[PDB]
DNA sequence: TATTGGCCTTGAACGTGCCTGGAGACTAGGGAGTAATCCCCTTGGCGGTTAAAACGCGGGGGACAGCGCGTACGTGCGTTTAAGCGGTGCTAGAGCTGTCTACGACCAATTGAGCGGCCTCGGCACCGGGATTCTCCA
DNA sequence: TGGAGAATCCCGGTGCCGAGGCCGCTCAATTGGTCGTAGACAGCTCTAGCACCGCTTAAACGCACGTACGCGCTGTCCCCCGCGTTTTAACCGCCAAGGGGATTACTCCCTAGTCTCCAGGCACGTTCAAGGCCAAT
């Protein structure tokens, strides 16, 4: 048995060295067009904007987690919460 | 509904190329709102470049358009 | 002359005609928001006789500025000017 | 060339009994240009995508959906919309 | 009526309007709808926001619009705060927060 | 020690004028200028924009450290609370 | 060596504006080069647009250029 | 007899392109003669810039063929080209490898 | 229209012996429209502060300056100013 | 003596002159608006793996609260320091006008550089496979 | 420090799909002459930026002091992590039917361009009522 941390060093070492897309594919479009489903109704999607919006999602995404992992550090923590990703979003400017 | 296609293993994922060593309990809602926050603007934009072009698909042009308006240029897709 | 007191009215202040003397004891007695224990001999003798006749001959509360700005004209000037058209 | 006049103007019939100072004249005349110079590019670019010459009504309204938020963007619309169908009235 | 703004019902100038998008390299035409639309934005974005400011001012006993009321107005307003994010007011303060 | 803090905390926030010596500024200014160009040329009005944005940024600034010194449990701010509101801002 | 004309109580009262109620004693320094750090952004877009146009003086406008280029739009000094 | 611009000016990019790009885009009522040739070799030289560093990049990791991640490495790892390339995201090229010093094990 | 040759050729310029893909030939021309967009808006709003009808290589080099960065500004402005000059020889 | 008065500073509202930019009218040419056709291209079914999501559950490490202690930060007062407000003197350089030429727009032939389509073969991804090195504990 | 034992890297084989090298033609880049004005250039008027100087007084600086706050330590209990079974729906391949995007003749209304008339908008100089300050009281 593998100590607490250790396959979680190992995921960060392997995820950071790949570059495929980390949501499944299908349900991604399916909460696309049920978002877009409430600005026009029988909207068709080009197979690229899917992707270069899945592409964009996970990029911000990222983002959004780096900059909650270094508030979570700040406050002498090693376990990120809620509160952290407030306060990157307060701070970056995103939320009101 | 959709959102639940959304796992627990995806942002378990999305957090370790991000750095995140370990994941409260909580976290997941959490993601799912701001993902669908993000998301709703993004299509809100990109629905509007589609429809001022009478048109009925979405490409992925107005996808490149709406996300250089946030300030997000992205790379790529033309 | 001035209908507050009977001195010379020296202009328009704080709604029609009237002298500097009873331009000064309005703005005092507004700013400082004075309160006190009750012609122009008597003009001095007492602040309660001088100021509610002041209040009673018409002239405004209002015209006074709670901020004190400087210059400009205040909300009566079409009605001041349209006066002095006489 | 400034706004002064029409921003007086405005404000005479929005509070008939209120004024205006002249650093606060400064500021909405800074104002009026960044929305006027926001508000062109906007039209411009959507002009410039559709492979088209010319600016109307349509690529401003689509501007201003895409620039202001919700209510204001309604309204926004709702006024100018009135306001040319007004002046096509002739 | 001579003036545009005297047909578009405005108390903007659309003549002033349509020059500028002309001599600005918008594009190579303009249409004859785009002046007037874009004046009567303009017109309802100011009317808003002087009236926000003429609230902001009457709150207080005070009688006259500076800077100061223009930020508050601004602050206070969700739409407005989300619109003018990223300006800088002349002598306006911060919000009496915290 | 704390009532004389919230004071000035509310004075300072209803003060709406600038809070910082114009002379020196203008020195500083100077300075800093004379490295780029030789022999330069001011107006007031660039100074007194140059001061103003100068203020309004550190105002924010100072903000958004308050925001994260809180968020770690204390009421005094350091200069990791400035670094970190300004790692997040993206400021380099 | 006119860095040192941003004085502490200066520093206090901005950090008063901010809501700040305690202060380090390590925060001056650091006020100071981000300042410092400010100013040599604003004044080299500046100077720059200067020397576009030929002129030895630099005008209020060429500030207002050079904050807008970085988004800080500023109001209240023309334009 | 005919001579192309760029040959005049000993440049890679084409000069009569960006002409035309620049007179149909809206930008002022005339061009001037050298805005072209100023602008081709300074988009020629940034172009120059990125593919060394991302030709450095791609032979580190043992390839021939520059991909998105090269590219990503190349400007994330370069101060100016990163300052230059800040608010830009690039489609498959992933993240720098960095994990905070205080999560490692004691 | 696209910019693959040039980028090619100046591709072989500097990497001999080294090839490319179509995702970044794809990455590069976004690269390449997005630098010409920001210099030329640049220059276009210099050219309207000064109240001027022309873009001529100062508004170029003025916006090249104010755009990039030191040392990338800096190499830029050399590289337009010889080829300008190169240009101008000939006729 | 803390209250009368008299003179002085003040910042938006008003008049006046004049000029440059908006309004009206007319015409020519091209940009936008409709049809008709063609054919990619997007949506929708069906069935067989099989990799990924879901689930149970024991425990170990980390979040969180309580308490003690030392010094750094706040507060007050006496004493320097220099910012702030005028007045005066003296140009450097912004700001506008005139002349006239050098440069860039425009048009018509003319030519060659650059998109499209079509083989083809070499870099790169995938499998064993033993070799070697990270973890863990006792 | 030593021992299982998973996770990882260094090695060929292989074949497949895309990078990369031709052709033909059309369409955009080049040439050359003519012409109208944008902009370089020189000169002159006058704002305004920069120097000093004296005096007054509010900010800056120094210093003693004591208490509130940061930070380290300890204990305990919640709750996430690592791993081994079941359950599920995502991928992949094929296919077929339209739906809508892209292209092309064509025609007609919309907007640029020029010229003339004259009032809206900017620059001033001048109120002028109201807040401010002073001495005699
Ligand atoms: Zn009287």
């Amino acid at each position: 048995r593998y100590r607490p941390g250790t396959v979680a060093l190992r995921e960060i070492r392997r995820y950071q060295k790949s570059t495929e897309l980390l949501i499944r594919k299908l349900p991604f479009q399916r909460l696309v067009r049920e978002i877009a489903q409430d600005f026009k109704t029988d909207l068709r999607f080009q197979s690229a904007a899917i992707g270069a919006l899945q592409e964009a999602s996970e990029a911000y995404l990222v983002g959004l987690f780096e900059d909650t992992n270094l508030c979570a550090i700040h406050a002498k923590r090693v376990t990120i919460m809620p509160k952290d990703i407030q306060l990157a979003r307060r701070i970056r400017g995103e939320r009101a | 509904d959709n959102i639940q296609g959304i796992t627990k293993p995806a942002i378990r994922r999305l957090a370790r190329r991000g750095g995140v060593k370990r994941i409260s309990g909580l976290i997941y809602e959490e993601t799912r709102g701001v993902l669908k926050v993000f998301l709703e603007n993004v299509i809100r934009d990109a629905v509007t470049y589609t429809e001022h072009a009478k048109r009925k698909t979405v490409t992925a042009m107005d996808v490149v358009y709406a996300l250089k308006r946030q300030g997000r240029t992205l790379y790529g897709f033309g | 002359l001035c209908p507050v007191c009977g001195d010379k009215v020296s202009g328009y202040h704080y709604g029609l005609l009237t002298c500097e003397s009873c331009k000064g004891f309005f703005k005092r007695t507004v700013q400082n928001n004075k309160r006190y224990t009750c012609d122009k001999t008597q003009r001095k003798r007492c602040p309660y006789c001088r100021f509610q006749k002041c209040l009673s001959v018409g002239m405004k509360l209002e015209a006074v500025r709670a901020d004190r700005m400087r210059g400009g004209r205040n909300k009566f000037g079409p009605m001041y000017k349209r006066d002095r058209a006489l | 060339e400034s706004y002064s006049v029409y921003v007086y103007k405005v404000l005479k019939q929005v509070h008939p009994d209120t004024g205006i100072s002249s650093k606060a004249m400064g500021i909405m005349n800074s104002f009026v240009n960044d929305i006027f110079e926001r508000i062109a590019g906007e039209a411009s670019r959507l002009a410039h995508y559709n492979k088209r010459s010319t600016i109307t009504s349509r690529e401003i309204q689509t501007a201003v959906r895409l620039l202001l938020p919700g209510e204001l963007a309604k309204h926004a619309v709702s006024e100018g919309t009135k306001a040319v169908t007004k002046y096509t009235s002739s | 009526a001579k003036t545009r703004s005297s047909r578009a019902g405005l108390q903007f100038p659309v003549g002033r309007v349509h020059r500028l998008l002309r001599k600005g390299n918008y594009s190579e035409r303009v249409g004859a709808g785009a002046p007037v639309y874009l004046a009567a934005v303009l017109e309802y974005l100011t009317a808003e926001i002087l009236e926000l400011a003429g609230n902001a001012a009457r709150d207080n006993k005070k009688t006259r619009i500076i800077p100061r009321h223009l930020q508050l107005a601004i602050r206070n307003d969700e739409e407005l705060n989300k619109l003018l994010g990223r300006v800088t007011i002349a002598q306006g303060g911060v919000l009496p927060n915290i």
